[PDB]
């Protein structure tokens, strides 16, 4: 579905950082398995990956807030969660 | 009497940490115990006549009791086998007989010396051990457990002194506490801990 | 250290001496 | 035993899955291009004509080894840096490489 | 490279190679000054408490740990028993002597010409104890030598030099026992010049 990537890179002016980030992001949708933003179509993962990266929804900025927003909020899962041992021992 | 049967007979302590750390091996091997929280100043009779040297805990088994917080776990890891709790290989194993040796000669001290210690001892003590126990922080990384993927006896020893740790007045501090504090998440609450606690010793969690 | 693998050497440098 | 349903599960393992067309005495960095595999039936392993000209293959007989970029990151680098349609300017000189012949 | 920080007197230091000379192990021992080696092994030893043991990889401080891994490690002869109903025997039997015997000899080297006498008779009275048993097995209950003995024939030898004997009884069914495991070869080639001059033999 994506034959060049020329325009997946004027997002991320650099051809070696486009090759981490998308090489990061297309490992979510794989393993602990996140959902693909743009809609597939019938597409690996890695060309998914530098499918959203044109558009603009991912970026290795984007690619932090949107998990670290996540890691502590599942630390939300934990003190929240932390009241189901502290309500179970009581 | 006492070992008239097939059965045990423990003579467990209820705060002591000899039986807690003793419980949790010998619970976590699936077996049928009986459980006598008792007191120094007075714990049950048999407690005193068949045992001569008169420790917390005393464990009993049809032939005579056995009086330590060594040989007790020891007894029952190599008697009753499966699951099994220490290696196979005689290198990696009696270095798995040492931290056991560098806990109850390194980190029992501080636990009595807060027991019986002046105002600062208690957090000199407090200051030797918590931070200590931050210099051994890089260590859960590697291994999900103390230095060993199996739960190992070395790991007993650790939780039941780590149960015990804002009870006597212990909080941690510094950079890095996600690492060991997430780890008390992976052991605090396992089967052989969970039902194995004594309730005595948990209303100090809240 | 250099290409791809040149992103990941910025960390490793920035590593040692410090924390 | 070549049963008739891998002949379809192999084609959707080689849905964009680059591979690397490499020929033997390798001059310049030209000499290895990634490429998206269509599955022919034979033995030769067929070429576009434009390309033929910076691996400097005629075609009387020059083989040409096949690799397979493995990991996660190791299809994006032969999808990014090294896809043969990002190199069309030699890096000896400004002047094009896919001219056609 | 089996090296062993021994020292050349404490019945600690005698009690590990009474367990290296009789399982066979090629080692070579590093003596300490008096019970001090140098400050050159508090590097693979924080505690710098003789003996230790060092083989390629290892570093081991305690009598229970440096002893039984020779035995856990080097099988035959075999130090133990062979059913876990019995180790706890020996394994406990061995907590007895090792915490009772060995610190009260504290006070009658370590301790004051007054508490010797209190350490002296008071355990003198225990060492006729087990005595009459020793017409039961050959050894400390047990038919062939094992680790349980391994704290006694380290311990019988100082007792001259200690100071209390054997005098009518407690020397019957007693002084069997010496005259029949101070001949082994391993705790025949195990005495050394030090640790000789504590008796006759
Ligand atoms: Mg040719």
């Amino acid at each position: 579905a994506r034959v060049t990537v020329q325009d997946a890179v004027e997002k991320i002016g650099n051809r070696f950082d486009l090759v981490l980030v998308a090489a990061r992001r297309a490992r979510q949708m794989q393993v602990g398995g996140k959902d693909p933003l743009v809609p597939e179509e019938n597409d690996k993962t890695t060309v998914i990956a530098l499918r959203e990266i044109e558009e603009g929804l991912i970026n290795n900025q984007i690619l932090d807030v949107r998990e670290r927003q996540e890691q502590q909020e599942q630390e939300a899962a934990e003190l929240q969660a932390v009241t189901a041992i502290a309500e179970g021992r009581r | 009497a006492a070992n008239k049967r097939s059965v045990m007979t423990l003579f467990s302590g209820p705060t002591d940490i000899y039986s807690h750390q003793v419980r949790i091996v010998l619970a976590e091997k699936g077996v049928s115990f009986e459980i006598e929280h008792v007191e120094k100043d007075n714990p049950p009779q048999d407690l005193i006549d068949l045992n001569p040297n008169q420790s917390v805990p005393t464990l009993v088994d049809r032939e005579l009791t056995l009086w330590e917080s060594r040989i007790i776990m020891e007894y029952l890891d190599e008697r009753f086998p499966h699951p099994p709790l220490m290696p196979v290989y005689p290198v990696a194993r009696g270095e798995s007989r040492l931290y056991m040796h560098r806990i109850e000669k390194d980190w029992y001290t501080l636990m009595n010396t807060i027991i019986n210690g002046s105002a600062s001892e208690a957090d000199a003590a407090r200051k030797q051990l918590r931070e200590e126990l931050l210099a051994i922080a890089p260590v859960f990384g590697q291994k999900p457990y103390f230095l060993s993927d199996e739960f190992s006896l070395v790991d007993c020893y650790l939780a039941p002194l780590l149960w015990r740790l804002p009870q006597l007045g212990i909080e941690f501090s510094g950079p890095g506490a996600k690492e060991l504090k997430g780890y008390m998440t992976r052991v605090f609450e396992r089967d052989s801990f969970l039902a194995s606690l004594t309730e005595a010793e948990r209303e100090m969690r809240l | 250290p250099a290409g791809t693998g040149y992103a990941y050497h910025q960390d490793r440098m920035r590593r040692r001496a410090a924390g | 035993r070549e049963e008739a349903v891998v002949w379809d599960i192999l084609d959707e393992v080689i849905r964009e899955h680059p591979v690397l067309l490499n020929r033997a005495p390798t001059l310049h960095r030209l000499g290895i291009q990634a490429f998206e595999p269509v599955l022919i039936e034979g033995k030769a392993i067929q070429l576009h004509p434009l390309v033929c000209a910076a691996y400097n293959a005629d075609f009387d007989g020059d083989q040409m080894a096949v690799h397979v970029p493995l990991t996660l990151e190791a299809q994006l680098e032969a999808r990014a840096l090294m896809m043969s349609t990002n190199n069309i300017l030699s890096p000896a000189n400004g002047e094009p490489i896919i001219v056609p012949s």
